[PDB]
RNA sequence: UAACUUGGGAGUCAGAACAUGGGUGAUAAGGUCCGUGUUCGAAAGGGAAACAGCCCAGACCACCAGCUAAGGUCCCAAAAUAUAUGUUAAGUGGAAAAGGAUGUGGCGUUGCCACAGAGUGACACUGCGCCGAAAAUGUACCGGGGCUAAACAUAUUACCGAAGCUGUGGAUUGUCCUUUG
């Protein structure tokens, strides 16, 4: 409810162990952005897709 | 006059120069001139 | 001409050639050293070759100490054959350096003359060298 | 005298007693409609500033409500058996300005 | 819909004059291209020309920068085996000095049926007078 | 020019099979090897081929014996 | 000729580092009885300078967290193909 | 948001380039054989002048609406002849190495304070250039005109730019029945 997190690049070009992480966040779009409560285990995963996506 | 890419003086009393952007070697001695080096 | 009397295998896969040095980046026995800068395979005959043209300038001054040797054999194959059908037979022995190993070092002349026989040596080898002396 | 009214997503320049076609609309033929976002008016008038104006909306009254031309969507792809055959008649309404 | 284009009854022409007295060659053939394609109005059209005539005085003194007066070499073949001729930009502005003006405009402007009825709204004269005192062309700063 | 060379052995799958805090049935295997890579410590024994099998049920755990070797165990449940 | 020295604090990332090398300051580390493994910087120029009047086995009348500690030079690492060090350790005595 | 199990019907067993870890070859090949990713294959659209494999991005249909990506903003050809601060004279950019040299900047070292008066010698360490540099129909390794900045570095502000996304209508399938919707 504090992190929002919208997709600015596509995945096309990506390997596949990357598109399962934006999957695992709720980003199916292009410019889609999701509401999220921070923790341990979602802020990992916008670590390793941070290329990807920006987090305001 | 040698034209050799390796100009070098030979003796103490050889000049390098400069002439129209390539490296000359005037000297006394008529033996050692070289040109673009 | 440099090479093992014995060896365990006689074809060997070709060295990494990429990278940087392990040891042999100061001068211990000598005096005056010579660097590399740049990575190369050193054949034996090119040793050889460089040893004779730089102890002839020193006459009898000093010792010289070669601080390389060929262990690596390197095979080619015979001329007008196809691929495959085995590999090659052994034509040489090589070394590998890499930027930063003394690659030979002088002792027992003054420093004017070493530095004439040192670069002698580096025109006979295919990298290029630096003229370095013993560390403080 | 024009003005500037956004209306189906786009702007158009209107003036009093023209034949406009727009997207198409809820209200049924013969009645009236009026457009509120109006961005710019002048001409004849003073001009006014932006993004939309106070008040001074336009009034027009509906004349038809039909699909225009038909058209034949048709792609294919060469050496790959597959093609495709779509067809469309988009809907439309039309209105008068009476008053600006 | 909504949107105007000019036909054969809308158009008027200028006439104007440049003066290529102490100007560089390219910096000077690039505006001079935006003259002749009339992209200076409203009033664009591609489909169009809306251009003005234009007249370039004083083909000489043009300036070059760096060694180009000898280093710049103009080709041109003929359509015969082995023939071809070469001219240096020095000797081309003593000799012919409109032609060396009148080739790098046209080098700007599309090559198409409407492109070259543009590229005849140009005059090149080497001299400083021109005998198009009929019409009354304007002087034109460029800048 | 032929070669003398070109034969070679089918790969046996070896190794681990279990991991470490897995829960194991009595007669799981736990390990293949050739020789003695990790000795059988309790409730697993060692079969003819040097293969380390577990005897009872339980969670499976590697620990070490002594300096520079190593044991696996099964301890029950709760 | 005293080594004029300052600290840094945090955990220094790998390009500040190489920034380090550049601006002309050379990394040190103090670990000798009760300082406590404190990490100083100092100056590349000045170092050079020092060590050629005392020697390699000399004392040195270092300032780190601004007081008098005389520190020796026990090793150092070295660049060959720069000509340059990169590291500096003190034994306090 | 998928996985496993049972049954019905299949196709495929000639793959390619690119990045990377390696054998073979000669640290040759758009070579050949393996490991790991991507695209093509079966993929339209924009960029690289033209160019299945490279960079950006996945086309349900319609519109004379708006915002961006890679790449770009003197003319061809949509958008800065934009701003501050330096470098480079070769048309370098917009083809090549060992080696040679008082080309020109930046930061240092150090001995005589003369060399022929305020300047003067010798090295270390770097930025950008010069020589080495010769092929066959026609300029012909900038896409063209042309350019000493419209070149290269560095630090900030605008804009152009795709069938990507948003805006406004419409056709289907599926799913919640918040609204026989």
């Amino acid at each position: 409810a504090k992190l929002q997190i919208t997709l600015t690049r596509s995945v096309i070009g990506r390997p596949e162990t990357q598109r399962k992480t934006v999957e695992a966040l709720g980003l199916k779009k292009t410019n889609s952005s999701v509401v999220v409560e921070d923790n341990p285990a979602i802020r990992g995963q916008i670590n390793k897709v941070k290329h990807l996506v920006t987090v305001e | 006059m040698k034209v050799r890419p390796s100009v070098k003086p030979i003796c103490e009393k050889c000049k390098v120069i400069k002439r129209k952007g390539k490296v000359m070697v005037i000297c006394e001695n008529p033996k050692h001139k070289q040109r673009q080096g | 001409m440099l090479l093992p009397k014995r060896v365990k295998y006689r074809r060997q896969h070709r060295p990494k050639t990429t990278g940087r040095s392990k040891g042999g980046n100061y001068v211990t026995f000598g005096e005056f050293g010579l660097q590399a800068t740049t990575t190369s395979w050193i054949t034996s005959r090119q040793i050889e070759s460089a040893r004779i043209a730089m102890t002839r300038y020193m006459k009898r001054g000093g010792k010289v100490w070669i601080k390389i040797f060929p262990h690596t054999p390197y095979t080619k194959k015979p001329l007008e054959v196809r691929m495959g059908a085995g590999k090659g037979a052994v034509e040489g022995w090589i070394a590998v350096v890499k930027p930063g190993r003394i690659l030979f070092e002088v002792a027992g002349v003054s420093e004017e003359v070493a530095r004439e026989a040192l670069r002698l040596a580096s025109h006979k080898l295919p990298v290029k060298t630096k003229f370095v002396k013993r560390e403080e | 005298m024009f003005a500037i009214i956004e209306t189906g997503g786009k702007q158009i320049k209107v003036e009093e007693g023209q034949e406009i076609f727009v997207e198409k609309l809820d209200v049924n033929e013969g009645d009236t409609f009026t457009f509120d976002k109006v961005l710019f008016v002048g001409g004849d008038s003073v001009k006014v500033g932006a993004p939309t104006v106070e008040g001074a909306t336009v009034t027009a009254t509906v004349n038809k409500q039909g699909r225009g031309k038909k058209i034949t969507v048709f792609t294919y792809k060469r050496r790959k058996n597959s093609k495709r055959k779509k067809g469309h008649r988009q809907p439309y309404t039309k209105l008068t300005i009476d008053k600006i | 819909r909504q949107t105007f284009m000019a036909n054969e009854s809308n158009i008027e022409r200028k006439w104007y004059v440049i003066d290529a007295e102490g100007q560089t060659l390219g910096r000077l053939s690039s505006e001079v291209a935006s003259i002749l394609r009339g992209k200076n109005k409203v009033t664009y059209t591609p489909h169009v020309d809306t251009g003005d005539y234009v007249i370039v005085i004083n083909a000489s003194k043009i300036e070059f920068t760096g060694n180009k007066e000898t280093d710049k070499v103009y080709y041109r073949h003929s359509n015969h085996p082995g023939g071809i001729k070469s001219i240096t930009a020095g000797e081309l502005r003593r000799t012919n000095p409109e032609r060396l003006i009148e080739n790098s405009i046209k080098g700007m402007l599309p090559s198409t049926r409407l492109g070259e009825k543009q590229g005849k709204k140009l005059f090149v004269y080497g001299g400083a007078e021109h005998p198009h005192a009929a019409q009354q062309p304007e002087n034109y700063e460029l800048r | 020019s032929s070669t003398k060379n070109g034969r070679d052995s089918e790969s046996k799958r070896l190794g681990a099979k279990r991991a470490d805090g897995q829960f194991v049935t009595g007669g799981s295997i736990l390990y293949r090897q050739r020789g003695t890579k990790i000795y059988p410590g309790e409730n697993v024994g060692r079969g003819g081929d040097d293969t380390l099998f577990a005897k009872i049920d339980g969670v499976v755990k590697f620990e070490r014996k002594g300096r520079d070797k190593k044991q696996v165990s099964v301890y029950a449940v709760a | 000729a005293s080594l004029k020295s300052i600290i840094r604090q945090g955990k220094q990332t790998r390009s500040d580092l190489k920034q380090l090398r550049k601006s002309g300051k050379v990394p040190a580390v103090v670990y000798g009885y009760g300082t406590k493994n404190v990490s100083v910087k100092v100056d590349e120029v000045e170092f050079i300078k020092v060590i050629r009047e005392v020697g390699r086995n000399g004392v040195i009348e270092l300032g780190v967290g601004s007081k008098t500690i005389k520190v020796m030079v026990a090793d150092y690492q070295f660049d060959p193909l720069k000509n340059q060090i990169t590291h500096i350790d003190f034994l306090a005595i």
